[PDB]
């Protein structure tokens, strides 16, 4: 059994998940930088609508890390809807097979949280 | 997909205290924010810088009694020993790369301030308003408490509604209100009645200033 | 002490352009980056722009993308907002905007006062002024009447009589125009001794007026 690593990314337009280059993957302490890449996989739920028709929830975007997971055989950077592709500077282009899925039988997701930019470069950047 | 909610409204007693709240928006629980203070028809002021650990830092000159605090998503700005001052709108403030956002501002109201009755004065048409075939009455209404009146006027001792213009009433520097009401006359309008009157009522009492060519 | 003063407000046609401008004093222009920050009537605070210590990087909200552009002037210590393809939904308070010098993140730390940006067809109208004659203490004014937009400044003698004004907040008038007046209270006994002019700005128009104000 198998799930992402994360808890879910809520997309709350109309707009695919954007992020600036070079950020997207979620924060870990205990991750080599090596590593720091992988997607998001959409998913979307279903429920009545308040006019009684089915309609879709806000999407939620879930993160693996590259190799791994649903989408484990596409290739960094590879085209398909509901997929988005996320790495930091220096990551690896490598199947990160040692991180694998999180088993939710035995791990709770890890709460998905992204790093807090400058809104333009500052300091020593 | 960066987004700060805030609630609309928020009220407590002067002399208390109030928590207003701003969330970010999923996966930015670990963000900083900073909150922002905007006074009636004044320009903003920071107040704080509030970390996702709970800490938080003032700026100069902001009082002890304003402190920042955090849970989860959640980041908190707490004013204790409400004064009139602390009215206002209060906005968090975030960032990011490439992006500044603000929540929608939480307005708050400050009850219980103490009841204060207008002064008025009314002023007639100058000369020199009226040698332009014009006539405009000023009626003058300051240092009132609470923010809400009512202005009718007169002409001799029959009320007149047509050509009154009176201004929504706003804070001033001594956290009391002021209004302004005027009225449009011709000249031989107000050559030919033997006064004009400005009524103010403010809860319950109504004073009445008077004015002859 | 920090300050920031916004110039260059005004009423503009839809479609037409604008700059606005931002002087700073009293800090180091050219260690800070800045941003403009603006704010339609009764709404929120809406970020603009952003542009770096030396001008070299520069940032837009997607609302103004390809129509505004930001710049500074560090040898003149001035930032400027140049505004084009103006929308009625441009229409607010503008306000530059100090970022903290802190190197890990980007809060504000000093706020301008704002100026003004009315995109709309009405012309500038400039106002007439009328004074408003006294009866311990008398309380004598000045009418100003008919302008648009705001805002208006009154002084009194020049700026030299500052104690007992009071400005009063202006009308919108169906018509579309402001008015409003000041009132400043003085002693009786200096009636007939002490001159009271106040003295009337409406920068969208240049209207500039001095008014006596005397006993009746
Ligand atoms: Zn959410």
């Amino acid at each position: 059994n198998t799930a992402s690593w994360f808890t879910a990314l809520t997309q709350h337009g109309k707009e695919d998940l954007k992020f600036p280059r070079g950020q997207g993957v979620p924060i870990n302490t205990n991750s080599s930088p090596d590593d720091q890449i992988g997607y998001y996989r959409r998913a979307t739920r279903r429920i009545r609508g308040g006019d009684g028709k089915m309609k879709d929830l806000s999407p939620r975007w879930y993160f693996y890390y590259l190799g791994t997971g649903p989408e484990a055989g596409l290739p960094y950077g590879a085209n398909k809807d509901g997929i988005i592709w996320v790495a930091t500077e220096g990551a690896l282009n490598t199947p990160k097979d040692h991180i694998g899925t999180r088993n939710p039988a035995n791990n709770a997701a890890i709460v998905l949280q992204l790093p807090q930019g400058t809104t333009l470069p500052k300091g020593f950047y | 997909q960066l987004v700060l909610t805030q609630s609309p409204s928020a009220s407590a007693s002067l002399g208390a205290s109030v928590k207003l709240t701003c969330t970010l928006s999923s996966g930015h629980s670990n963000y900083a924010i900073a909150w922002h203070q905007q006074q009636p028809e004044k320009g903003p002021r920071y107040l704080m810088k509030v970390n996702s650990d709970g800490s938080h830092t003032k700026g100069d000159g902001i009082p002890d009694r304003f402190s920042g605090s955090s849970s989860g998503a959640e980041r908190y700005l707490t004013i204790s020993s409400l004064q009139s001052e602390d009215e206002a709108d209060y906005y968090c403030q975030t960032w990011g790369t490439g992006i500044q956002v603000f929540g929608g501002g939480t307005k708050l109201t400050v009850l219980g301030q103490p009841k204060a009755a207008p002064s008025v004065t009314l002023f007639p048409p100058s000369s020199e308003e009226l040698q332009a075939n014009k006539a405009t009455l000023v009626c003058l209404i300051s240092d009132f408490y609470p923010g809400a009146v009512t202005v009718a006027w007169k002409a001799d001792s029959s009320p007149v509604k047509a050509g009154v213009e009176t201004t929504t009433p706003s804070k001033q520097s001594n956290n009391k209100y002021a209004a302004s009401s005027y009225l449009s006359l011709t000249p031989e309008q107000w050559k030919s009645h033997r006064s004009y009157s400005c009524q103010v009522t403010h809860e319950g009492s109504t004073v009445e200033k008077t004015v002859a060519p | 002490q920090v300050q920031l003063v916004e110039s260059g407000g005004g009423v503009v046609q839809p479609g037409r352009s604008l700059r606005l401008s931002c002087a700073a004093s009293g800090f180091t222009f050219s260690s800070y980056i800045m941003h403009w920050v603006r704010q339609a009537p009764g709404k929120g605070l809406e970020w603009v722009a952003v542009i770096s210590y030396d001008g070299s990087n520069e940032a837009y909200a997607d609302s103004v993308k390809g129509r505004f552009t930001i710049s500074r002037d560090n040898s003149k210590n001035t930032l400027y907002l140049q505004m084009s393809s103006l929308r009625a939904e441009d229409t607010g308070v503008y306000y530059c905007a100090r970022e903290t010098g802190d190197y890990s993140s980007s809060w504000y730390d000093s706020w301008g006062r704002g100026t003004l940006v009315t995109v709309s067809s009405a012309s500038t109208k400039g106002p007439s002024v009328f004074p408003l004659a006294p009866s311990g203490t008398a309380a004598l004014g000045c009418l100003v009447k008919d302008y648009f937009p705001e805002p208006v400044t009154v002084s009194w003698n020049s700026g030299a009589l500052t104690s007992g004004v009071h400005t009063f907040p202006a009308v919108l008038q169906s018509s579309g125009l402001y008015s409003l007046s000041s009132v400043v209270t003085v002693p009786s006994s200096s009636l007939g001794t002490q001159t009271y002019i106040c003295n009337v700005n409406h920068k969208p128009s240049n209207t500039k007026v001095d008014k006596r104000v005397e006993p009746k």
